[PDB]
């Protein structure tokens, strides 16, 4: 501790370190791979059971019938910016009677992170999020990090070994975009993605998790035996 | 201790907080302001972290009402919170006098909000330097604001990592035409200086975003450079370094 | 004590490990919790606590870490009680709150997930929810429940605000020696009596006395019976045919 | 920021104890003594001043001695900036009492009452205690006489003979010894001088260094003069005890 | 090089200041075959694969 | 946010409470001023001083009106004697002079400044003002009274006393000089004669501040025309006032 | 002020809970003990000091309802917060539900009221902890609870709490039977009595004793009576 | 403890550290100001220094219009400048709506001065790092200078510096008025009470001004100016034909 232990401070460098720390909530995170084409996105999030009579707590959260995020990091912090994402979403239908756009409300996501990191007592948020949709523009990946850093991308991760999925995504980026109106195939993308990000932790029925939004199709999570016609 | 916060004082007249405040802002990317007798012209070194992108999809300049510019460096999300303040700002005084905030008035409202922040326990000043400007109708003005609150007119101005490439091309530039150049014209200058700044960072490579608020090209409104007049700009620049 | 701590100072501060030490301390209090097995089966799901005797001159009858919060769901609290007596209620409220606005039994993971979004409000002030703790508790649940719509369920509820749904869950201090044997006997090829027989067995494990009534109290939670605290009369003749049977060895 | 210059002054001790509050109680040992002693026809308080200079004027100073209300007078020792709000929340609560019930407050409920807003700073709020010591002499019907004694925690008991501020130990002793259960006015009068007189802080002990009051059976019909005596009065008590 | 004393900043003493950066994809790869050479493999490896991953 | 509402005044280890004793140094750090209470008046004097000789001094004042009838003067601090004279007022005019409908008695008004010490003694935010105020003033009923209020929060009647720096020597001089009847023609030539020994400075009426809560002065009365009021007690003393007087000690 | 006096402790508690509870012990001595048909709460007073008026001062035993009786150690100052909330919820109760309070219902809002300023911020514990005696109306079953401050609520057969409650305990296991109260309320308050005489000692003067006998009947027994109540022990002993 | 200085609290030595903090931080700017009674106006001349050409040098200023009688002059950060320089005007708007004249600068002297008591009572606001010169011109009070420091001290002038070398000023102001016999230079026209000023700041600071290097800032009866380059080189050359 010299600067170390106090948000509100600086910082000889002139980063902080409490930001850093809060980076290391992607890096103790558990693998979640996104990538999109330009009729349907794709998240791929890699679930974790805590033992064998145990279940497995999901990883994507179905936010609308057209959006949806998936965590990495922090459980709790989670709960808590799925539910304000909600909130913005119901009120854009209500008010303006229209689906959210997927590129501003990464701007109120921001700024949220930003306010709990100007004011002392608050906190960054220990939290990444991925958060897919297909508004009027297309298909969207957006990549949240605790920073408050919003990102358009192709294909994305975020999580332990993200670094091999994204060596990954840099081979097939070109295939990837090429594909279009065979859901399908952006899937098996996305097993093969995420399978060189494990370390023999293995994809099983209940461990993998897909979900998918389309031009036609809604947002949609598999899971049982829906997974396993792509695994 | 008392080289840690902002409410302390220390008897040489730093306070050590503030001027850390600068070093977030030299992580920045290069921007400049040119200052042209029509309006302003920005334009903003856009970095390429990789070939995952999206590319020009991502706005680095925000506008401000409809006729205000407002290009910051330092860092990205804390900047947003500043730009989403003066929004609110240009938005009351719209309402309040039913017209287009002038540039110096937008100049007050933006400066007293960064300045608030050195004088309390529970707050830090924001390491984020803006470069704003646009026509009212007293005419065009341009104003750079440091994250220490300091604020001073500007035929150019700049900050970012390449503020010292970038420096010295625009003592060129008012040697070259000390009597003034034209908006259009300028879109050529911004491009050249900006692939200039990018020899004190080349590790990465970059996209260029150009945008101009200028009285005689876009009837003063805040728009962006874009289409066939932006690759005119990216091939003027990219044959002179080569 | 006085084990090396480099970050502690704020509620809400990091810390290099990447996650909040404070949670995890929150976690070391479920190690001093008086010991709670809870075996679900999809017959039935029996919540077992021992009362703990401290004194002979304790009534160890009137007692009890087996807390209601209705006829359909049921729950068993381990760690600091203190911190439970405040929870309990206002989950008992909750699930009151479901009966009013919808007039229909509230989902197990749904309550579960409520006292979830109450345990997650320690702070001085910051996001949607205005903090009225401080402190984080320092208190886990076991709920179980039955609903007619995903059948019977049990959750184990952290004071870090996550769930995990067990299939047999055992927390308290003798948690370690518990989860060895549960790992190896559980099987979903059970039924009522052979698990009921199961909770004695572990708890005789992780018993600090002797097994008998006066320190330890069944409970279920059944589809057609509702939740129902096994008295002390009821409860004595499953140990002694526990005894019966361990003598036939 | 603000959290990292927090005092937390108001936590306990691995004793479970309260440092300020025992901070106050040893600070008012080097504010003046106030005593009282009950008799059975009235309540003498003989407080000495803590300060004195020929240059003071100490005569329309009544910088120990209150009234509450006409019934219940307090002696005062300890900082007596605190002091004078009490004094003030105290009026304003007798009054209250009289609003309501149209009766005069019994000294039980008046001494509970101060003594909780006490307990309230040293309870939370960060804040540093109230550190003042009354002894209050009271009449009601009731219970008659009372005599009584509250701290800057905020507790009391009642007393028979007391002493606070500078010697408590030892005026406690003496006090024991010379005190009967039944005495008249004048010999307490007496009682009180004397105590203070092998206690004084300075050798010598005179009348415009003390403090003095009584209340008194002298006033016929059931009812208690109040009296705060003038220094000319204190002069003449303190020659026919035969110390000056 | 930040426990460097401001008089060790200057040029003079040590003019040209070169960073030993941590490995890049290419480079990894090299580093594993130089000390491979030196015991017996068999002929079935891929120097990028282990580099990779 | 702030979080400022804990006592930055508590009591030390040793007892007493640092802030004030640190406050009271201050006093005597300060400039100089005394007070003479007169049979038939009361006198206050001090002196002007400024950073440099070219800044006036009529546009400063360090003797300072509450009442007609009650002036102040300090020494101390020079910022905190500012607002406190401004509260001194306003505290004056809501509570007495809106609930009697006239001034207060200096009694009176002394104990309601000192309440404002008081909660800079106590609470967050405030750390004690650093003057020592003298308040002399008038009133019918208990006739001339000078008092002395302190950094603390209490308030001492004195018949004659200094504060500021050359406060020890000052009283020692004036034990002498009080007698028992003193006029307040001969008290004003006392005071000027205590501050001579005091004061190095060139000595004018133009850096030696006098005022007097002498006597009434139906010429100050702004008015006519009414003989049932009076004028100003107090009346501060001009430049020329004093220079007679200068001549005659 | 919102700031925190309760810092999360990495061994598994809070320090100012195991402060409050030290505090607690260096209180003065209380034993409960409850026969069949009665209940008695003893407690050590201090009257060791001398010139002391005893009839003006409230005993350390406070009636908070008709039939509820609490004792207590550890903080006096604070402990009078705690009687002017519980004779509060008792009036509320009536009001609001109608009948007198439980002692159950009563003794668990104690317990909430201790707790809260546990996990509260601007606020430390409590260290005080309570006896909480009586019987439930239309009903004539001692019922003995113990609050601590800890915040958790407890029944007892018997509980002592106090200065050297330990001592006490001990000789309750062995003088005092779980299956067996003494029968009469004689017999009962000698037992009480007779365990007080371990640590309190020096005379019969420092003793107090209240009984409570349902129907609402809250007497206390003056000097003179424990007197002859511990002279007896003294003599067969 | 080690906290002693971090919050506005006495010291041993009964003082104020925090605050003399503030008065070394005074003198950052580093400019300087003379500022003299005529009769019948108030003249007030400062430095002006622009650290590049690149700057626009009409927006740098010191000289801050409050009132349109009450000029202000700033010694000190530019950021605490102006905020001094806003919290200003609001008592400016706020005298004449309750009360129905103008604010005198007498008035103006006390409230900004109260209002800086209260940043240093209060331990979590950082006093004002700026030495303020109010000039004016008043009817009932005459022509006056006030000078407020940051602790909230002032006092009235017959003509006062500020700035790190004002010392310098001083000698030739002390020197000048020894002369005289009297507070105030007996001249009716504002003309040459510019005149004046500048030559004791020649030889005081031991340099020459030009144009470009002045700002100055003049009180008339019921109207304040401020003079631009062009006026100002007038009076220049004025000095040199006497």
């Amino acid at each position: 501790n010299n600067y170390d232990g106090d948000t509100v401070t600086f910082s000889p460098t002139g980063r902080l370190f409490q930001v850093e720390y809060a980076l290391e909530a992607i890096k103790q995170g558990s693998v979640t791979v996104g990538l999109r084409s330009n009729t349907h996105a794709v998240l791929v999030a890699l679930k974790r059971n805590a033992d064998e009579l145990s279940s497995y707590q999901k990883k994507i959260i179905k936010c609308d019938e057209h959006m949806g995020l998936s965590l990495a990091g922090l459980a709790p912090d989670a709960r808590v910016l799925s539910n304000y994402l909600r909130q913005q979403c119901n009120y854009s239908s209500l008010v303006f009677n229209r689906k959210l756009a997927v590129e501003r409300a990464g701007h109120l996501l921001c700024d949220k992170a930003q306010k709990n990191t100007q004011s002392y007592g608050g906190r960054p948020y220990g939290v990444g999020l991925l958060i897919i949709g297909y508004d009027k523009s297309g298909a969207h990946l957006l990549e949240f990090q605790p920073s408050g850093n919003v990102t358009e991308l192709y294909g994305t991760a975020i999580g332990a070994r993200s670094q091999g999925a994204k060596t990954y995504l840099e081979r097939t980026l070109d295939t990837f975009i090429k594909i279009d109106g065979n859901p399908d195939e952006l899937i098996k993308a996305g097993v093969e993605a995420i399978s060189q990000s494990l370390r023999d932790e293995s994809l099983t029925v209940d461990n993998l998790s897909i979900a998918i939004v389309g031009k036609d199709t809604p947002f949609t999570i598999y899971d049982g035996e829906a997974v396993a016609k792509y695994i | 201790g008392y080289d840690l916060s902002n409410s302390v004082f220390s008897p040489d007249g730093r306070n050590f907080q503030v001027e850390y405040a600068v070093k977030a802002v030299e992580n920045g990317t290069t921007s400049i302001g040119i200052k042209c007798n029509d309006g302003v012209v920005f334009a903003v070194e856009k970095l390429i972290t990789s070939k995952l992108l999206v590319p020009q999809k991502n706005v680095k300049i925000q506008v401000v009402d409809r006729h205000i510019g407002c290009v910051y460096s330092g860092l990205i999300p804390d900047g947003r919170h500043l730009v989403n303040r003066g929004r609110e700002e240009a938005a009351s005084f719209k309402k309040l006098y039913k017209t287009p905030i002038p540039i110096p008035a937008f100049a007050d409202r933006l400066g007293q909000y960064v300045q608030a922040h050195t004088l309390y326990n529970s707050v830090r000043p924001f390491g984020v330097s803006t470069i704003f400007g646009g026509v009212d109708k007293n005419g065009a003005h341009l104003y750079m604001l440091e994250p220490s609150g300091s604020y001073w007119g500007y035929k150019g101005a700049a900050t970012g990592k390449g503020r010292q490439s970038a420096k010295a091309e625009l003592e060129k530039l008012v040697d070259h035409h000390p009597e003034g150049l034209s908006a259009r014209e300028a879109v050529k200058q911004a491009a050249k200086i900006i692939y200039l700044a990018h020899e004190d960072n080349k590790e990465k490579d970059f996209e260029l975003e150009i945008s101009w608020c200028s009285l005689s090209e876009t009837n003063g409104l805040h728009k962006f450079v874009k289409g066939d007049l932006l690759q005119e700009a990216i091939d003027f620049a990219q044959k002179e370094i080569n | 004590f006085l084990t090396r701590s480099e970050y502690d100072r704020g509620v809400s501060t990091f810390s290099p490990e990447g996650r909040l030490f404070q949670v995890e301390y929150s976690l070391e209090a479920i190690k001093l919790g008086s010991t709670a097995i809870g075996i679900a089966t999809k017959e039935g799901v029996v919540l077992g606590v021992e009362k703990r005797a401290t004194s002979p001159l304790l009534e160890s009858d009137s007692i009890e870490k087996i807390v209601e919060i209705d006829r359909h769901i049921g729950c068993a609290m381990s760690g600091l009680t203190a911190d439970a007596r405040s929870m309990i209620e206002h989950a008992r409220t909750a699930a009151v709150t479901h009966n009013l606005y919808y007039d229909e039994d509230i989902n197990v993971e749904s309550l579960t997930q409520s006292v979830c979004d109450l345990a997650l409000r320690f702070g001085e002030g910051a996001s949607g929810e205005e903090r009225l703790m401080s402190r984080p508790f320092g208190v886990a649940l076991l709920i179980a429940g039955h609903d007619a719509d995903d059948g019977y369920q049990l959750f184990h509820a952290e004071p870090s605000g996550t769930f995990y749904r067990y299939n047999a869950k055992a927390i308290g201090s003798g948690s370690e020696g518990a989860q060895a044997e549960l790992l190896n006997e559980w099987h979903s090829s059970l039924t009522l009596k052979e698990a009921e027989l199961l909770v004695l067995k572990i708890l005789k494990q992780v018993m600090e006395e002797k097994l008998d009534e006066n320190n330890a109290q069944l409970s279920c939670i059944t589809k057609q019976d509702g939740f129902k605290i096994y008295d002390n009369e009821k409860t004595a003749e499953l140990i002694k045919e526990l005894k019966e049977k361990e003598a036939a060895e | 920021g603000s959290r990292r210059y927090d005092s937390r002054t108001t936590i306990f001790s691995p004793e479970g104890r309260l440092y300020q509050v025992e901070y106050a109680l040893e600070s008012i040992s080097h504010a003046g003594t106030a005593i009282g002693i009950m008799a059975s026809d009235g309540i003498v308080l003989a407080a000495e001043r803590k300060v004195t200079s020929t240059l003071l004027e100490q005569d329309t100073s009544t910088e120990k001695l209150y009234k509450l209300n006409d019934k219940i007078a307090v002696a005062v020792a300890g900082l007596t900036a605190d002091a004078e709000i009490l004094i003030n929340t105290a009026r304003i609560h007798a009054q209250n009492y009289l609003k309501t019930y149209n009766e005069d407050i019994p000294v039980e409920i008046l001494v509970r009452r101060l003594s909780d807003i006490k307990q309230g700073y040293t309870q939370h709020g960060g804040l540093r205690p109230f550190g003042v010591s009354f002894i209050y002499a009271g009449y009601d019907d009731r219970y008659g006489y009372q005599l009584y004694t509250s701290n800057p925690s905020g507790n009391y008991t009642g007393w028979k003979a007391i002493s606070v501020g500078a010697n408590t130990s030892a005026a406690q002793t003496l006090l024991q010894m010379d005190y009967k259960d039944d005495m008249k006015v004048d010999d307490a009068i007496e009682l009180a001088l004397k105590t203070l007189s092998k206690t004084t802080d300075s050798s010598a002990l005179t009348y415009d260094r003390l403090e003095f009051a009584t209340i008194r059976k002298g006033a016929n019909d059931g009812e208690v003069y109040q009296k705060i005596f003038k220094p000319q009065e204190i002069k003449d008590i303190l020659v026919k005890t035969g110390i000056t | 090089v930040d426990v460097l004393d401001p008089a060790l900043l200057r040029s003079g003493r040590l003019d040209r200041k070169i960073e030993f950066p941590l490995p890049s994809e290419d480079s990894r790869a090299q580093i594993l075959q130089i000390h491979s050479r030196k015991m017996t493999t068999d002929d079935d490896i891929n120097w990028q694969e282990l580099a990779r991953s | 946010t702030d979080r400022y509402s804990f006592s930055l005044t508590t009591f030390s280890p040793s007892g007493k409470l640092g802030q004030i004793d640190y406050a009271l140094t201050a006093v005597k750090q300060g400039v100089t001023s005394l007070g003479i209470k007169a049979t038939n008046g009361v006198v206050i004097a001090t002196e002007k001083k400024s950073s440099s000789p070219l800044a006036m001094s009529e546009t400063l004042s360090k003797v300072s009106l509450l009442t007609p009838d009650i002036g102040a003067v300090y020494s101390g601090m020079g910022p905190d004697y500012r607002v406190l004279v401004d509260k001194s007022r306003k505290v004056a005019h809501t509570s007495y002079k809106r609930i009697y409908g006239e001034y207060p008695p200096t009694k009176l008004l002394v104990s309601e400044v000192a309440k404002i010490m008081q909660e800079a003694t106590q609470s967050g935010g405030v750390r004690p003002f650093g003057v020592s105020l003298l308040i002399a003033g008038h009133d019918e009923f208990n006739g001339f009274s000078l008092y002395q209020v302190d950094p603390s929060g209490s308030y001492f009647p004195w018949k004659a006393t200094a504060i500021g720096k050359g406060s020890v020597a000052a009283k020692t001089f004036l034990e002498k000089r009080w007698n028992d009847e003193l006029e307040l023609e001969d008290a004003i030539h006392i005071a000027l004669l205590t501050l001579k020994e005091s004061v190095e400075g060139e000595f004018n009426g133009d850096t030696i501040e006098l005022a007097i809560i002498g006597d009434e002065n139906p010429d100050l009365l702004g008015y006519t025309g009414i003989p049932t009021d009076k004028g100003p007690r107090f009346r501060k003393l001009t430049s020329q006032e004093i220079n007679d007087r200068l001549e005659a000690l | 002020y919102d700031r925190a006096l309760s810092i999360f402790s990495p061994d598994g508690h809070i320090f100012q809970v195991e402060y409050a509870l030290e505090a607690v012990k260096r209180g003065t001595c209380a034993v409960g003990v409850k026969g069949k048909n009665c209940v008695v709460l003893g407690c050590e007073r201090r009257s060791t000091l001398k010139l002391q008026d005893t009839r003006i001062t409230p005993s350390k035993v406070s009636k908070i309802d008709s039939h509820v009786v609490l004792s207590f150690s550890g903080l006096n100052a604070d402990s009078r917060i705690l009687i002017e909330k519980a004779r509060v919820e008792a009036q509320s109760h009536r009001l609001t539900l109608e009948d007198p309070v439980t002692v159950e219902y009563l003794t668990r809002y104690v317990a909430g009221v201790q707790q809260r300023y546990t996990q509260s911020g601007g606020v430390r514990p409590f260290g005080v902890s309570t006896l909480i005696a009586g019987f439930d109306p239309r009903d004539d079953e001692p019922k003995l609870y113990q609050t601590e401050p800890s915040g958790i609520y407890s029944s007892w057969s018997a509980q002592t709490i106090g200065r050297n409650s330990k001592t006490v305990r001990e000789f309750l296991e062995k003088n005092y039977d779980r299956k067996e109260p003494p029968a009469t309320v004689e017999e009962c308050v000698k037992l009480t009595v007779r365990s007080l005489l371990e640590v309190v000692q020096t005379g019969a003067k420092n003793i107090e004793i209240t009984v409570v006998k349902p129907d609402s009947d809250i007497v206390a027994l003056s000097s003179e009576e424990i007197n002859q109540y511990v002279t007896q022990i003294e003599q067969e002993k | 403890a080690g906290y002693d200085r971090h919050i506005t609290i006495f010291s041993p030595e009964g003082r104020l550290y925090q605050v003399e903090y503030a008065f070394k931080a005074t003198n950052q700017t580093n400019i300087n100001s003379l500022a003299v009674r005529g009769k019948d106006c108030t003249v007030v001349i400062s430095q002006k220094k622009v650290p590049d050409k690149l700057l626009d040098p009409t927006t740098v200023s010191y000289i801050f219009c409050i009132s349109r009688t009450i000029g202000m002059v700033v010694n000190g950060p530019i950021p605490d400048a102006r905020n001094a320089a806003l919290r200003a005007k609001a008592e400016a708007a706020e005298f004449r709506y309750k009360y129905g004249y103008d604010m005198p600068c007498d008035v103006l002297a006390k409230r900004m001065a109260n209002l800086s008591q209260i940043y240093t009572q209060r331990a979590y606001m950082r006093p004002l790092g700026v030495i303020l010169t109010f000039v004016s011109v008043d009817e009932e009070l005459g022509p006056s200078i006030y000078k407020t420091d940051p602790a909230g001290y002032y006092v009235g002038y017959k003509a006062t510096a500020t700035g790190p070398k004002q010392q310098e000023i001083t000698t030739n102001l002390e020197n000048h008025f020894k002369k005289s016999k009297i507070d105030h230079i007996n001249e009716e026209s504002w003309e040459k009470v510019v005149e004046f000023a500048i030559t004791h700041m020649i030889d005081a600071l031991g340099t020459e001004f030009s144009k470009n290097d002045l700002e100055v800032g003049v009180a008339t009866k019921d109207k304040f100016f401020t003079l631009s380059a062009e006026n100002i080189e007038e009076r220049l050359v004025a000095i040199a034909e006497q």
